[PDB]
Parts: structure tokens; sequence; C-alpha cells
RNA sequence: CCCCACUAUGCUUAGCCCUAAACCUCAACAGUUAAAUCAACAAAACUGCUCGCCAGAACACUACGAGCCACAGCUUAAAACUCAAA
């Protein structure tokens, strides 16, 4: 690394800069007493102080580049949030009085949601101790689940099946399927659920 | 060892070489200081050596030579301290005089001294748990009424923290023809460099190789690049730039141009906002390079 | 019997190690050959490696540390120490030949330096 | 016998746990050690004898909170020693090497995974 | 060794047998706390007086003799050969 011990990863939130000194904790008056001595990395290209900024997206984004091509990664997630953003306004306009107050119309609330929904919170660990391997259930830390929405989502989309439909289209479709708890990507939570029960007898291993 | 002898011969060569260096640079040698001896020896015999030690040095022969050798008792043999019998005269009689202080109390950026540096000032070897006594003692002192003896007395015993970090330079601001102020700054970041020019007042307009930021920037990415300093301070369409990039590619321009406009922007704002950018990363170049 | 039964004075340049050639010491042979643009450098490097063992060979046991190699213009300048264990009149007799030697041999302008110390300069001991 | 100076100064082996397990239970059904302990309701999974019979390690199950685990904990090792005299003098053994509770660190796994399944969605009626 | 069952025996009566780490491993009486207290450990160190007992280890809680309600028993209890230790 270029960076030597003594830098600090920089905090870029905003608002908490502006936090009046009333406010302040004798704890967070000493540490931001603290960071005035400590070294700042530079902010790296990517998080900003945006208002529109979503470390979900960014990191799905990330998830999805291929060769470092950015640019391309970031446009199709923009065209896959249109794309959601006008199923969800052509699904509106066509929906009763009372059907109308149900259709979510916001592309980042169904995104956020249609990921949670696909969070499994236990998996299993391969552990070969008697000379054949044993699958053990073992619960799931929050960011591996998290990880494990997005990337059953992304290879869910990249499967060969989908012949000349581009990614946006896919994607928004998984998304939509998935803010519905349906979908290929719920069943493999389900199956994964499943596939850690049927072998609960095995958590004796740990 | 060195003797009392031999460091009083080289006060005496150290005194007729000064006078020496001074008549070689044709300075008085009256008024010919320790820095004047510095900086004759370093044009005299020039050295770009790294370690400053390893430099050519004539310093006064009390300060290279660590002989020391000092008596504790007269030719009667009565000990000059009422406290020599405990072994630690020095250290005793200084926590005597804390515990006297305190008496007296009672009766009414910065660290604490290491120990290494309290046994130099003692003059006399010590162990863990006294130099944590008397630290202990101190900081009782301390919570006390202490009164204007005993603070200059705890200050004895506290040294300077110089290392706050805060130390930004903020740009000096200049004026056009036209009368307006404005300030500069350059950045870099991988091959790409920039210098930016910082209007005071402006409309929130950009200009970038005399083109417009959106022009020369299709990608959302460099214009967000490009918010994040103004943004951060809530002065966006408040302040006119004019930079100059070169080298580089797309991302590695607008990082050079985003810590232009930082380092020029922080001569409009307050001291706290300046410590606000540098702890979110905005006046830091960033050091990532391709390796070999 | 049975198995079971079994069963340095240094100098300154001695003393410090090659990566404070920089740092803590310096460069024995100065020339402008090496330098970015200048040319010559093996040249100039061969000319000191047989200048070195010449003037071991011809001051045996004499020279109490290396050389000091300098180069001023077409000069080439010999900074030698050495000890005062041989007669003077050995140690003209000797700078007079390397000088000559030297001078015919490069075709340039040699010259020694020669220092004489008591006894080699310890600065510690590895 | 002056006390006062005292004081101031394989098939086996599994038969063995199993009483050693059966007694140690009884123990701990009753206030005979301790009302403190007796409250506690501590219960046991296994009794391990060291294969030269120089410890007995008896594996209490542990509950979800950290500071009851902590009072169970210091309560157990103070009573031991106690146990141990009591083993003895009930003759359910003639000898009984020193007791060291162990935490049971399976169970919690297991409790944490049901307190998983309990919430998971697995699909319709599969 | 663990489980089940069951004897001699543990119990009473009338006789025997007479052995134990039968030990506080401290012989009975009287006295002292002053001396360097005092090899060590055990259990603070001693004095007066009396009886019993002991004089390298092993042979040996043995052999022989004698006595005994005891008969593969108990008490008393050696020597030869051997060793430089115990
Ligand atoms: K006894
Ligand atoms: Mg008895
Ligand atoms: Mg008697
Ligand atoms: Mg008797
Ligand atoms: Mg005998
Ligand atoms: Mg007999």
């Amino acid at each position: 690394s270029r960076y030597s011990p003594e830098f600090k990863d920089p905090l870029i939130d905003k608002e908490y800069y502006r936090k009046p000194v009333e406010e302040l904790t004798e704890e967070e008056k000493y540490v931001r007493e603290l960071k005035k001595t400590q070294l700042i990395k530079a902010a790296p290209a990517g998080k900003t102080s945006s208002v529109f900024e979503d470390p979900v997206i960014s990191k799905f984004t990330n998830m999805m580049m291929i060769g470092g091509n950015k640019v391309l990664a970031r446009s199709l997630m923009i065209q896959t949030l249109e794309a959601v953003k006008r199923k969800q306004f052509e699904k509106y306009h066509a929906a009763s009085a009372e059907e109308q107050a149900t259709i979510e119309r916001n592309p980042y609330t169904i995104f956020h949601q249609a990921l949670k929904n696909c969070e499994p919170m236990i998996g299993l660990v391969p552990i070969l101790k008697g000379g054949r391997f044993y699958q053990v259930p073992v619960p799931l830390p929050d960011r591996r689940r998290r990880f494990l929405a997005m990337k059953w989502m992304i290879t869910e989309c990249r499967d060969k099946k989908h012949q000349r439909t581009l990614m946006p289209e896919k994607l928004s479709h998984k998304l939509l399927e998935a803010f519905h708890n349906q979908g290929p990507v719920i069943k493999r939570k389900h199956d994964l659920h499943k596939m850690a029960e049927a072998n609960r007898a095995l958590a004796h291993y740990r | 060892t060195y003797t009392e002898d031999f460091i009083k011969k080289q006060i005496e060569e150290f005194n007729i070489g000064k006078r020496h260096l001074a008549n070689m640079m044709g300075e008085d040698p009256e008024t010919f200081t320790q820095e004047d001896i510095d900086r004759a020896i370093a044009y005299l015999f020039p050295s770009g050596l790294f370690e400053k030690r390893a430099r050519p040095v004539m310093k006064h022969p009390e300060q290279i030579f660590p002989r020391q050798r000092a008596i504790q008792w007269g030719e009667d043999g009565r000990p000059f301290h009422y406290l020599f019998y405990t072994g630690k005269q020095s250290y005793y009689s200084l926590m005597h005089d804390v515990y006297g202080m305190l008496l007296n109390l009672e009766k009414h950026g910065s660290r604490w001294l290491i120990k290494e540096e309290l046994e130099e000032m003692l003059v006399e070897k010590l162990s863990d748990l006294d130099y944590m006594q008397f630290i202990r003692l101190l900081e009782k002192l301390l919570t006390s009424q202490c009164g204007a003896a005993e603070e200059e007395f705890v200050q004895r015993f506290r040294r300077s923290v110089t290392l706050e970090s805060k130390k930004q330079l903020i740009e000096p601001v200049q004026y056009d023809e036209q009368g307006m102020a404005f300030s500069k700054s350059e950045g870099k970041r991988k091959t790409a460099k920039a210098e930016a020019i910082v209007y005071k007042h402006g409309s929130g307009r950009i200009k970038v190789n005399g083109i417009d930021y959106q022009l020369y920037f299709p990608i959302t990415q460099d214009r967000e690049q490009l918010m994040f300093p103004f943004h951060f301070v809530d002065r966006l369409g408040k302040h006119d730039v004019t930079c100059t990039v070169s080298g580089g590619g797309r991302s590695a321009q607008a990082g050079a141009i985003r810590l232009a406009m930082a380092k020029a922007l922080c001569s409009f704002v307050t001291e706290d906002e300046v410590e606000w950018m540098r702890q979110a990363g905005l006046l830091t170049t960033d050091p990532r390079v391709r390796e070999r | 019997r049975e198995l079971p039964c079994a069963w340095k004075p240094v100098t300154y340049e001695e003393a410090h190690a090659p990566h404070y050639i920089a740092h803590r010491k310096g460069w024995l042979s100065l020339h402008t050959g090496n330098l970015d643009g200048e040319d010559h450098a093996a040249e100039r490097t061969v000319e000191d490696v047989f200048l070195r063992k010449f003037m071991w060979g011809t001051f045996p046991g004499c020279l109490a540390d290396q050389l000091v190699l300098k180069r001023r213009g077409n000069q080439l300048e010999i900074c030698a120490v050495v000890l005062r264990q041989l007669s003077p009149h050995k140690y003209y007799f000797l700078v007079g030949y390397s000088e000559t030697l030297l001078s015919y041999f490069y075709k340039c302008p040699v010259r020694l330096h020669l220092q004489t110390v008591p006894s080699k300069v310890v600065y510690k001991y590895l | 016998k002056n006390w006062l100076k005292k004081f101031a100064s394989h098939a086996r082996l599994r038969a063995l746990n199993g009483l050693l397990y059966k007694a140690l239970t009884d123990l701990l059904c009753t206030p005979e050690v301790s009302q403190e302990l007796y409250d506690l309701n501590v219960e046991l999974s296994k009794v391990s004898l060291t294969p030269d019979f120089s410890a007995c390690r008896a594996y209490w199950k542990t509950t979800l909170s950290a500071e009851q685990n902590a009072h169970m904990e210091a309560v157990l090792q103070r009573s031991a020693a106690h146990m141990r005299h009591l083993l003895m003098s009930q003759q359910t053994l003639r000898n009984v090497p020193p007791i060291v509770f162990v935490q049971d660190k399976g169970n919690a796994a297991l409790a944490e995974l049901d307190q998983l399944l309990a919430v998971a969605d697995f699909g319709p009626r599969d």
C-alpha cells in the first residue's frame, strides 16, 4: 500500500460535521479533536456528499462491472432504474382507483426491497472431517447475506438462457419479480433455507 | 571517558577555530554565531548525505561530549542534599515538593513527560512504578485548584504535541486587473496535473481548458467529482472556476481538478470548514500510481 | 567413545553497511561520466579499477584506508591515506614513480595527495 | 491430626464417566452444595475423565445471557472442591480427581440455528 | 473389580484364644520457663527421681529350649555363614 499506517479513511458524511457542538458528547468531542491530529486519505472516486448517493446501488454497479468499464456498468444501472420506473408508471396508469394506492413507483424503494427479499440468513460451510464432505448450517452475517442477494441477482440475470434480452430489461423484470416475493432468486433463497433445515443435525460439528 | 582537562582543551580549540572560521568568511568574529558556524561549514564542506548528523558539524564541545561527573559530597564527606542516603535524592526531593504543594492547596495538545526524559531531567535512573506514582501526584495537583506557581510547575513536566495536522496552506487571495478577488491552486492525480483559479464571487460557471465542464466531461461521474468540493461546503453556484488540466485520462483529470478546486476554495471558507474538507479527504493528494 | 556419549576492528567505510552510501557513507570516486547525458562511465570505472590495484600494489600494507579518486577536467587526484611505517624517502620515491607512470598511462595530469596517519583509524568493532 | 498445620501449608473410563455424570446431576438437583448453586439451575451435558485420571471435566450447558454465564462460571469454580468432597464422602467413588467445569460451546450453535429456523421462510408448503 | 443369590462370621448364653499403625508412634511422679531455645522434622526447651528397654545390617515377628485350654497357634528368643554398610 502507498498509504502509511498513520493515514485514516475519510468520513464523507456531510451532516456529521454540521452537528452543533452542544449535541457532541464527551466521547464524540474527544474523537472529533483526535481526528484533527490524524492524517486522512484522499477521498476515492466514487462516494460523494450528494443527496442522491446510494451505497447499495454503487456496490451493485461495482459488482456488475467487467474489466473496469465503470461507465457501462453505471449505464446499465440507470437503464434498469428507468425501466422499472416506466413499468411501474405504466401499471399505475392502467390500475383501478383503489389499486393505485398500493403501486410503488419509486425505483430505489423497489430495488432495496427486492434485494432485501432475497437475503438468506442461514447458509452452509463445506467441512470434511471424516474423509467425506459435510455441509453444516451456519448463521450468515449481515454483510454476507447482503452480498449473496446481489450475487444471486446478477448471476440469474447473466444466464445464457436469456437470448438477446438486454441486461437492463432482464434486470428490471427480475427486480420486479423479487419485489413481489416471486422468481428464481426467491426460490434459490428458499432452497437454501430448506437444504439447511434438512441438515440441522449436522450443526453439532461446529 | 573524557576527563575535564580534555573538555577544557576542546573548548579552547573550538574557540580558536570559531575565530579562524570567522576570519575565513570575512565576518566579524565578535558577533559570529552558531548559525553562522553551521552555514559556513555547510558552504565550505558541502554534503547532501540525507542523515543530518552524518554531515559536517562544528558544534560547541558542550553539546557533543556526553561527559558528566557530579560530586555529591565535599572534602569533609558531608553530602550536600538532605535526601542523599535515599539514593534518589532528586526524585524524592521532587516528590516532597509536590506533596508540600498538595498540602498547601488542601489547606486552601500536550503530553506527559516520558520516563526517559524525566530521568534526564533528574539525572537519576528510576523505575516504572515510581514514575507512575509521580505522574499520579502531578494529576492530583492538576485536579486541585492549582494557582500560578502550581501550573507553571506542572508545565515544567508537560511537553508539546507538535503534530497538529491542520496545517493546510491557505492560498493567498489575489486580485485580477478587474479588481475581482480569486485564488489559484494546483493538484495532481496519476499523470494528470491541474491548476485551478477560483473566484470569490461567481454564478457556478466552471471552464475546463476554455470549455464548459459539461462539454469537457460528458460522463456524469466526473461532473459529480467536480461537484464534491463545492457541495461539501454548501456553496454550489456561488463561485466561478477557470482551470487548466493536462495529462492523464478522464478520471485522473477529474480528480486532479477536484483537488485543485478544493485547495483553492480553502481560501474563501472558514478554518472549521477547511478542517471538515480535510477530514473528508478533499485536500489530500492521492499517492496511488501504477507500480512497476 | 560410544555414539550416545558424543550425542575485529572496522574503519568508517568498513563499519557502515552499503545502504548508507548516500546517507552516512560517501563515494570514493567522483566523476561526471555517470551523470545523465554524460558519457564514458565504463571507461572511468576501468581506470578506477586499475588505479586502485596499482596504488595498493605500489604501496603494499601502507594505505590505511581506501583511496579517493577525484577528477576535475582532465585532472586525476588520488587522495590516499597511508601509514607512517615506511621511511619518508621511500614515500617520496613511490609518489614520483606512480605520478609519472600514471601520467604517461592515461595521458592526463595525474597527482597524489598522500595523508599519513599514525595507525588505522578504527570506527567500531564488528 | 493437626489439621491446622495441613490447611495452613477404555470401557472402564466410559463407565466412570457415566457414573460421575449421574452423581454430579444428583448433586446439582439440591442445595446440598449451596443455595446459590441450586438457584442457578445448572445443567450438565457430559463428564469426561482424562486418560490418566488426572482431571474430571464436567461440561455444563451455557445460556444466552453473558452476565448469567459469568455468574454461573464463578459459582461453579468456587463450588468444585466441595462437590469433589461430597462425591468422595458419599462413596460414589473412592477417589475423584480434581473437577474442572467447562462451558459446552456446541449447544449454542444449535440454539442459534433453532432461533433462526423459527422465523425462516421456506417457500410454499415445502 | 460390576450385578444377583447364599454360607462361615457380625448377635445372645457358657467357655476359650491373648493378637493390632493395641499410636498422642510422647514410660510413671515432681519441678522450671532461666539459659546458647534448638542437628533436622514431628509435638516449645529442660531439670530431679524411679522402673522397663537398647548397643551395625541381615539371618530373625526365625531355629532350639521352656511355658501356655492355644496343636498351620501365642510369649520369650539365639547362633553359624555373609556384608561395609544399613
Ligand atoms: K495413630
Ligand atoms: Mg485404639
Ligand atoms: Mg512404668
Ligand atoms: Mg514396665
Ligand atoms: Mg544387630
Ligand atoms: Mg515363633
